């Protein structure tokens, strides 16, 4: 029994490039590990279960390549409600042409194509080992919420539900 | 006596009393941005050109503020005080008009002295009423 990409990457980042270019068979298995970390398969080979704590990173594009301001986002995004309802953070990285802000992106790409060095800001870019060690040290922490943050959380949730509840 | 008080100058003094709020001092009447919201709320209720009650206006005020969540829905009692701020400047008048069910019963019908041409200028400067139009 050979294996896919969700089994060699057990505890970590599982990324998907071109999310809308896939099919229903990929989506039905991605949504199953997106909801809860246990996959169960019952085919003529085996009827077994296996766990895979993974974090899904997805990169997608709309139906016509770019966005459409005359179209609704439920019609602009071809993904169904159960897929993005499970998605807590969706980033609409939309590009808008401007006069002032485009020059900084052009200056930054010409600066990184001129030489490998980053711009002269008063900050030094940290190497991968130090923040890898920081992520491994921060992962053992178990924070507990208080009551003063509890009364803010429930009021913001009630207001967000009423505002979201066309 | 003005030149005695100061120890057609006055016709100039008296006409600016009458010409203004529609061109300029409309925003003087609505320093509150919600007062700008409630002023457009009246005109959206004027589609049903009826006896524009303070309740039917409050009906369209809630059912729009639940769609666009610009502010929380406020009280009817607050809705009573805020429309009177619109009243004392001289924009909208309130009268106790006629409904003849039991007796001569008095529901309050409003009327606005503004036009949509003098509305559309002062709302494109504020894109928070732009959801509401």
């Amino acid at each position: 029994l050979e294996g896919g990409a969700l089994v060699l990457a057990d505890n970590g980042i599982c990324c998907i490039d071109e999310f809308d270019k896939m099919d229903e068979s990929d989506r039905t298995a991605i949504h199953e590990v997106m909801e809860q970390q246990t996959i169960s398969i019952s085919k003529a080979g085996i009827n077994t279960t296996l766990n895979a704590r993974t974090s899904i990173l997805a990169a997608a594009n709309p139906l016509y390549g770019r966005y459409n301001p005359r179209l609704s986002p439920l019609d602009n995004i071809n993904l169904p409600a159960a897929l993005l309802s499970r998605f807590d953070i969706l980033f609409l990285m939309l590009d808008i042409p401007s006069r002032d802000d485009d020059e900084k992106l052009a200056e930054h790409v010409t600066y990184v194509h001129m030489h490998n060095k980053q711009p002269d800001l008063d900050f030094t870019p940290v190497e991968p080992s130090k923040m890898r060690e920081y992520i491994a040290y921060a992962k053992t922490k178990r924070p507990v919420m208080s009551e003063a943050v509890n009364d803010y959380v429930v009021q913001a949730y009630i207001r967000l539900r009423q505002d979201s509840k066309d | 006596e003005i030149y005695e008080l100061e120890k057609l100058n006055y016709i100039a003094k008296v006409f600016s009393k009458f010409v203004n709020n529609n061109s300029t001092r409309t925003r003087i009447a609505k320093l509150n941005i919600q007062q700008k919201l409630i002023l457009c709320t009246i005109i959206q209720s004027l589609k049903l050109n009826s006896d524009a009650t303070i309740d039917e206006s409050f009906d369209h005020y809630i059912k729009a503020i639940t769609k666009t969540d610009t502010l929380a829905p406020l009280q009817r009692n607050e809705f009573l005080e805020i429309c009177t701020i619109l009243e004392t400047c001289g924009l909208v008048s309130i009268k106790k008009t006629k409904c003849k069910g039991k007796t001569k019963r008095f529901v309050d019908k409003i009327d606005v002295d503004l036009d949509m041409r003098e509305f559309y200028d002062e709302m494109t400067k504020i894109s928070i009423l732009k959801p509401f139009l």
